[PDB]
């Protein structure tokens, strides 16, 4: 209903992967069959937290 | 919308040789009513990497 995006997993590490892609659509007619539809992408940048010690 | 198939950036015969890619079709309502097409795609070679003294 709102197009707020969330995570579902804690399986993230910037020391390995620093970007994602995710593919998304909006559609009218409350998503029914003749609801017209338009598609986009978004990218998710991962920022760093201090989890490696020196 | 037309199935024209392109590459986004330059490759190197130095680095790569060949690539296998699947093409497929999908409906807007989220289903796959027919078989996929495997593609075969080769990188071609020129002398373009210089000689270099050891």
């Amino acid at each position: 209903t709102t197009g707020v995006i969330t995570t579902t997993s804690s399986q993230l590490d910037r020391e390995l992967i620093d970007k994602y892609q995710l593919k998304i659509k909006v559609q009218d007619m409350d998503g029914q069959y003749f609801g017209l539809q338009t598609t986009s992408t978004c990218i998710i940048n991962i920022d760093d937290v201090n989890d490696h010690l020196p | 919308d037309t199935g024209n198939l392109y590459c986004t950036r330059p490759v190197d015969r130095e680095q790569y040789e060949s690539f296998e890619i699947i093409a497929f079709a999908t409906t807007p309502d989220g289903y796959t009513p027919e078989l996929p097409l495997p593609l075969i795609i080769k990188i071609e070679d020129e002398n373009d990497n210089y000689p270099i003294f050891t």
